[PDB]
């Protein structure tokens, strides 16, 4: 299905991130795209690395297509990263 | 591929009971409840669809922490104070745990199967942080 905004946003879910990867990263290639409300980078409970995904949250469905298209495919330290809506309207 | 994720914690703890659950259904269905803060009378109870590449990383977490491979015969039971349950299908491969509620370094440390048993604390607490971050960002509440 399509995007479904959140409660005050349009929230992107980002994989295939470096383990080194930090908030700073993030922030570094998503930030051009809108201003940006939350950043959840989220820590491996083991390791202390990053787990590999992120959920980014822009203010407007604009700003939130506009790094989707900008940044799926991209690469952060190397790696390719995907970009994606968090959430969708429909099942299946 | 067929998939399927459930996790609850629920117990009997001095100020009350406390439950949290949470499942993931192959069609992206998000649905959680979680009832953990006995200050208040009431529950948090939400459910919402998910991309597919959520689900995705879920399976990847999964097949990641070996959990699939592991199996509850020597975990302790769950008690009368305690009781967690993961369900998970991947494709062909589903498995059903039910066990007491995570104890000490010690504890594991000390039971039958402590490698086991880490490799589900850890997956757990993986897929709550996951969880926690979906529910809280998206409906803008504490999950708690
Ligand atoms: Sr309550």
């Amino acid at each position: 299905p399509g995007p479904q905004r959140s409660v005050e946003g349009w929230i992107l879910f980002v994989t295939s991130i470096h383990e080194e990867a930090q908030e700073d990263e993030i922030q570094e290639k998503f930030c051009d795209y809108g201003e940006i409300k939350n950043i959840h980078l989220n820590l491996d409970r083991r390791t202390g690395f990053s787990k590999g995904y992120a959920l980014v949250e822009y203010e407007t469905h604009k700003q939130a297509l506009a790094a989707k298209e900008a940044l799926n495919g991209a690469e952060i330290m190397g790696q390719t990263i995907q970009v994606d809506w968090c959430f969708v309207k429909g099942p299946k | 591929e067929d998939f399927y994720l459930r996790y609850y914690v629920g117990h009997k703890g001095k100020f009350g009971h406390e439950f949290l659950e949470f499942e993931f259904r192959p069609d992206g269905k998000l649905r959680y409840a979680n009832n953990s803060n006995y200050k208040n009378d009431t529950m948090i109870r939400k459910e919402a669809f998910v991309h597919q590449s959520v689900m995705e990383e879920l399976k990847r977490i999964i097949i990641d922490s070996e959990i699939m491979q592991e199996d509850d015969l020597p975990w302790p039971p769950p008690d009368r104070v305690g009781r967690q349950e993961l369900e998970i299908v991947i494709g062909d491969e589903h498995i059903s745990f039910t066990t007491s509620k995570t104890g000490s370094l010690v504890d594991v440390n000390r039971s039958k199967d402590p490698e086991g048993l880490r490799c589900f604390y850890y997956l757990v607490q993986d897929l709550k942080c996951l969880v926690f971050s979906l529910i809280g960002l998206h409906f803008k509440i504490k999950p708690i």
